[PDB]
């Protein structure tokens, strides 16, 4: 019992992203739809291999957002690319202005932090009410949770390109120089390696956030 | 010449 052919703008038949045991979403098919417990889950297949029975927070939709349409906390799939171009769940952190260039911040459910396009990110389906609940790093999903819940309170430090300061990465504070600022971002170059990264301006990972976070009368 | 994600806060 408890099959369905639709659940409002969701029909069986339509064409879906889904996401795999390995956290990337993959394009499939809604194959059905079905009442279990107390919920729905939508059953996929996908193109390329598999079938997957999923939570509607683990499906999306195959097309792009119309502008204007999300929000920050948004909860989305969004283009990850290194080098190959991969598929990853985040949440929108900022919507698309001039000063950003007209694009969409998205803080991925790993911590990841890009810019992506319109063109660059899909609507999961159903996500949760709070939509940070279903990350399950939960440094990030408490990150998110102060981030969307204090937004548009955004305290930043502002770097210059050619700024040295000290950047944490992964428990220590490296040596480190501001290369690019883009928007709401910062690319650091971390000294010791030449290795850089793209850091939210309000991160305390960054030594001027974190000295000012950490004062207090 | 990417660094792997340091994520939004320092590590605990
Ligand atoms: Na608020």
């Amino acid at each position: 019992g408890g099959e369905l052919s639709k659940d409002g703008d969701l029909i069986v038949s339509m064409r879906i992203l889904g996401k795999k045991r390995t956290k990337t979403w993959h394009k499939g098919t809604l194959i059905a739809i079905q009442t279990v417990g107390p919920g729905k889950k939508y059953k996929v297949k996908f193109d390329n291999k598999g079938k997957s029975l999923l939570s509607g927070n683990h499906i999306a939709y195959d097309y792009h957002p119309p502008a204007d349409k999300l929000y920050v906390g948004s909860r989305v799939v969004a283009k990850y690319k290194d080098g190959q171009v991969w598929l990853y769940a985040g949440i929108v952190a900022e919507t698309p202005n001039v000063k950003n260039k007209l694009r969409f911040l998205i803080f991925f459910d790993d911590g990841y932090a890009s810019y992506v396009t319109q063109s660059e990110l899909y609507p999961i389906c159903r996500p949760l009410k709070k939509t940070w609940e279903d990350i399950e790093d939960i440094s990030c999903r408490d990150f998110i949770e102060e981030y969307v819940t204090a937004y548009p309170n955004r305290p930043m430090v502002l770097l210059k390109s050619g700024q040295l300061i000290k950047t944490e990465w992964e428990g220590t504070w490296w040596k480190s120089r501001v290369e690019e600022v883009d928007g709401s971002l910062v690319r650091i170059l971390f000294l010791d390696d030449k290795r850089c990264e793209w850091i939210y301006r309000g991160s305390t990972r960054l030594e001027p956030m974190f000295s000012m976070k950490t004062s207090s009368a | 010449a990417r660094k792997s994600t340091g994520g939004k806060a320092p590590r605990k």
